[PDB]
């Protein structure tokens, strides 16, 4: 039932700014938090950080403070994650993901991913 | 932050056969431990939570326990669709850390 | 011609507006009465326990000792809960409702009601929440039941401020039936989190699952105080069912005024919000029982009035 979907593939040069989106069906973002997770080939998971899209208070990792802003629009039902002075560092699969138990933190269902390409070519 | 670390990144296993995937925290995390799946088709599902809570739907093959800094994940029984990538995530301290990830193979030869 | 009662969905609550409209609306169904913020939130924590391999061994203070040595590590353990990723409040301290001191007059309750901090209240309040006194306390009956009167009052008692719960459900002559002496930690906000309320139930139900249970928890109820003018042993095993939630109804009618009383706040013209239950459920062991055996053991300073 409850579903998280996410855009397409982008292919941006490097330092360049991108927006992803992710747009939520089956709830409403007013209830629950909205995550965004980065996944590379060889370096595992890593937690970019959160929004509470009732009151917009954003908080994220040390390595990110500089480099993500997320942003929620509880109108169209969509939150959004921008990427600021892309690096080939920041080619990545990242996904959009929330939770409803606010003690074990799990994040319960997730997106399908979108892969991000960053290349001079 | 709290480092966690999956010393087996890849685990020869067959079907029909037990399988434990291992995870050791830096430091305590009282308990606070979810195992996550990642299909190789790229769907990430969530399969145990706290550290032996099932989430809804999750098949009853999957079972978790541990204490401290060590805690595992056993499958009863290996089954043809639970061939995929496994991580272990801490909830203890606010920036989230999740595990290297096991990938499960097929016995050969 | 006026109702007492008012019920609202916990889904989406915000208190109304105190002055934003001169006149309700002639067909609104909102009471008159429901204008502006709660006095406070009631929550209450619901512990239930029993003991399995129940034998002839145990005696009528183990049914009060075994459940009430976990009430201090609860009373801890809320206390000191905090929201890792919070976005508003993060602890109790923020939220709670602050008391200074009792009511001149009431020097006999002092250190057995909480002041100078968070309004919580739980049967550790006899103890002063310090576990050491209870284990070195040779009669917990006798001091349960110390400022016990002896004939029915108008006021609630100290034992049913502490305890939260109807008389029946607890009590010695729980022995008899072989059941459990069940309690409830009474928390009372000034203001309402739903973040950190639901943060609090999830922490509760991880740390002590009730298996079989399913109740709803979908409703505030408001509550409206009007002006008052004269001029094979078998143990039975821990069941949650509808008279689990909504047990506030069966307590004495002038519980919460005379609770609200003792720190000079007044209940004559407003209202209080009353969450629902938080279920809590322990497992206990008749070994432990046996290992905690003290000396003094089945002689305590107290016998039930009237025989
Ligand atoms: C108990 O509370 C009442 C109000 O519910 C207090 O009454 C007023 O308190 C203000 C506080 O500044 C005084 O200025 C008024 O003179 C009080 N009026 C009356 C009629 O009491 C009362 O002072 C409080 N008493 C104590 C001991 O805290």
């Amino acid at each position: 039932e409850v579903q998280l979907q996410q855009s397409g593939a982008e292919l941006v040069r490097p330092g360049a700014s991108v927006k992803l989106s992710c747009t939520a069906s089956g709830f409403k973002i007013k209830d629950d938090y909205i995550h965004w997770v980065k996944q590379r080939p060889e370096q595992g998971l890593e937690w970019i950080g959160r929004i509470d899209p009732a009151n917009g208070h954003t908080r994220y990792a040390p390595k990110f403070q500089d480099k993500a802003t997320i942003t929620a629009d509880t109108s169209s039902n969509t939150a959004y994650l921008q990427l600021s002075s892309l690096t080939s560092e920041d080619t990545a699969v990242y996904y959009c993901t929330r939770y409803n138990d606010y003690d074990a933190f799990y994040f319960d269902y997730w997106g399908q991913g979108t892969t991000l390409t960053v290349s001079s070519a | 932050d709290i480092q966690m670390t999956q010393t087996t990144s890849s685990l020869s296993a067959s079907l029909g056969d037990r399988v434990t995937i291992s995870c050791r925290a830096s430091q305590d995390i009282r308990n606070y431990l979810n195992w996550y799946q990642q299909k190789p088709d790229g769907t990430v599902k969530l399969l145990i939570y706290y550290t032996s809570r099932l989430h809804s739907g999750v098949p009853s093959r999957f079972s978790g326990s541990g204490s401290g800094t060590d805690y595992s994940l056993t499958i009863s029984n290996l089954e043809q669709e639970d061939i995929a990538t496994y991580f272990c995530q801490q909830t203890n301290t606010l920036p989230w850390t999740f595990g290297g990830g096991t990938k499960l193979e097929i016995k050969r030869t | 011609t006026g109702p007492v009662e008012f019920s609202t969905p916990v889904k989406d609550y915000s208190p109304p507006p105190v002055d934003s409209d001169h006149k309700q609306g002639e067909p609104s169904e909102q009471p008159e009465w429901y204008v502006g913020a709660p006095v406070a939130y009631i929550q209450q924590i619901f512990v239930k326990s029993s003991v399995s391999p129940w034998h002839k061994n145990l005696l009528a203070v183990d049914v009060f000792r075994l459940p009430l040595s976990r009430a201090f590590q609860l009373v801890e353990e809320i206390r000191n809960h905090a929201l890792r990723d919070s976005s508003g409040v993060k602890s109790l301290e923020e939220v709670c409702l602050q008391v200074t001191d009792l009511l001149p007059g009431l020097r006999k309750l002092r250190n057995l009601l909480p002041e100078h901090g968070c309004l919580l209240l739980s049967p550790g309040n006899f103890w002063q929440n310090d576990w050491e006194r209870f284990h070195a306390d040779p009669d917990i009956i006798g001091t349960i039941h110390q400022h016990e009167p002896k004939t029915l009052q108008t006021s609630a008692t100290l034992k049913d401020l502490l305890f939260g719960v109807p008389g029946k459900y607890s009590g010695v002559s729980l022995y008899t039936r072989k059941r459990t002496v069940s309690y409830t930690i009474t928390l009372v906000f000034q203001r309402y989190d739903s973040r950190f309320l639901s943060s609090l139930r999830s922490r509760l139900k991880l740390l002590h699952p009730s298996p079989n249970c399913s109740l709803r928890a979908e409703n505030l109820v408001h509550v409206h105080f009007k002006e008052e003018i004269g001029i094979d042993s078998r143990a039975p095993e821990v069941t949650w069912g509808p008279e689990d939630e909504e047990l506030w109804r069966r307590l004495s009618f002038r519980h919460w005024p005379t609770l609200f009383n003792y720190y000079n706040i007044t209940l004559a013209k407003r209202y209080i919000s009353l969450l629902p239950v938080i279920p809590v459920t322990l497992r206990l062991n008749p070994q432990e029982a046996l290992e905690g055996r003290q000396p003094q053991d089945g002689r305590s300073a107290w016998a039930p009035p009237e025989s």
